[PDB]
């Protein structure tokens, strides 16, 4: 069938560093 | 630099992104690129996939179940990144390969090309008793383990993430949008001349248009009002296909043309959401999770019928005209003009949203 989902679970989105090149 | 990052329940994988909005610009959209760090501590399944996916999510008018959505599919790619395919061998992206370099060997890439002529991502707007995610049509990463891709994806061996296609305002304005048109009434001789244009054809969002509207009334009848709107058409072409035409700005003006006479005058609107958040299923730009967003930009198109929501904006002009006379209040007299514009976000010169 088509895939149900029950909305408001998941870790926040996050963020991290990078160095230039 | 920065970069978006996003990890499994279980920690065992975790997603590396250089950016959420993926430009289209028509003839080419932005390469979704990005890493996927697997940690070897727990990874056992032997196999990480990453997927791309475009979906229309709805909720069923027939069910009674707070929060329940649904997606279907209308794109999917998927990618091996884990392990490297034996065939498949592909360049590096510059942000890849810096992602690389930062994370070690543990990191794999994963490419995706979105095909031009995708609907962009588009939120329709929910009722003040919806539960459930953003309905409308959005785009999303998701990054999971499995042994293949029959296997059904345990929710804690994965990762989603989601991602808007978005599109900007042409550098180069259109032609300025002109219409007009002329009625002759059967009681008549000379015609009901109306002409309307607005100052540009590109629009940003908040600002206001400016509506110059010429009415030349050589008839017997009266101009009673003049109706001016912003009107939102949405083209939705899906499972089937349904249409809407919804005013987002209006202004009733009581000016009046008299017969043998001529009127001029400059009508000001402002499209905007604050005044709109009654009418559930307007379109919106594609909502990250539940924030707000703006009323849904333009969908500028190439050179058939394409997926998801294509929205446009007009201008309506609407004269009311007296009846009376020999037919009576039987036939329409009405005279109307419409005028079609750019409604999107300048090209950002700096940063993304
Ligand atoms: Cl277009």
């Amino acid at each position: 069938r088509t895939p149900p989902s029950l909305g408001p679970e998941s870790c926040t989105t996050a963020s991290s560093s990078l160095a230039k090149d | 630099t920065r970069v978006f990052k996003k990890a499994s329940p279980n920690g065992k994988l975790t997603v590396y992104l250089g950016k959420r909005d993926f430009v289209d610009h028509i003839d080419l959209v932005d390469p979704v690129d990005g890493v996927v760090l697997v940690d070897p501590e727990y990874l056992k399944e032997r196999r990480v996939y990453v997927t791309l996916t475009c979906a229309f999510r709805y909720g069923r008018e027939d069910l009674d179940v707070l929060g329940l959505t649904f997606r279907k599919d209308l794109f999917v790619a998927n990618v091996q990144s884990f392990p490297p395919a034996p065939e498949d061998k592909k360049p590096l992206t510059r942000l890849q390969e810096r992602l690389i370099k930062k994370l070690g060997e543990h990191a794999y890439p994963f490419t995706f090309e979105i095909p031009p002529n995708l609907p962009c991502s588009v939120t329709l707007q929910p009722g003040p008793e919806d539960t459930g995610k953003a309905c409308g049509v959005d785009y999303e990463v998701k990054a999971f383990c499995a042994e293949n891709l029959e296997e059904k994806i345990h929710k804690r061996n994965s990762v989603r993430l989601v991602i808007r296609k978005v599109q900007y305002a042409p550098e180069r304005p259109g032609p300025q949008p002109t219409a007009e048109t002329t009625r002759q009434f059967l009681m008549s001789d000379k015609p009901l001349h109306l002409e309307a244009s607005l100052d540009k054809e590109i629009y940003y969002h908040g600002e206001p248009i400016s509506v110059n509207v010429h009415v030349t009334n050589n008839t017997n009848k009266t101009v009673k009002k003049i109706k001016i709107s912003v009107r939102q058409y949405a083209d939705i072409c899906l499972f089937n296909t349904a249409q809407y035409k919804c005013p987002v700005a209006m202004e009733e003006a009581d000016d009046t043309v008299a017969p043998s006479s001529t009127f001029c005058k400059v009508y000001t609107l402002t499209p905007f959401l604050a005044n709109n958040r009654e009418k559930r299923g307007l379109a919106l730009d594609g909502k990250l999770k539940h924030e707000d967003t703006n009323l849904a930009s333009s969908t500028l198109l190439r050179e058939r019928e394409i997926l998801g929501i294509i929205v446009s904006y007009k201008v309506k002009v609407k004269l009311v005209v007296s009846r009376g006379g020999l037919l009576g209040d039987l036939a329409s007299s009405d005279v109307a003009v419409e005028l079609p514009f750019t409604l999107m976000h300048p090209k950002p010169k700096e940063e993304p949203p």
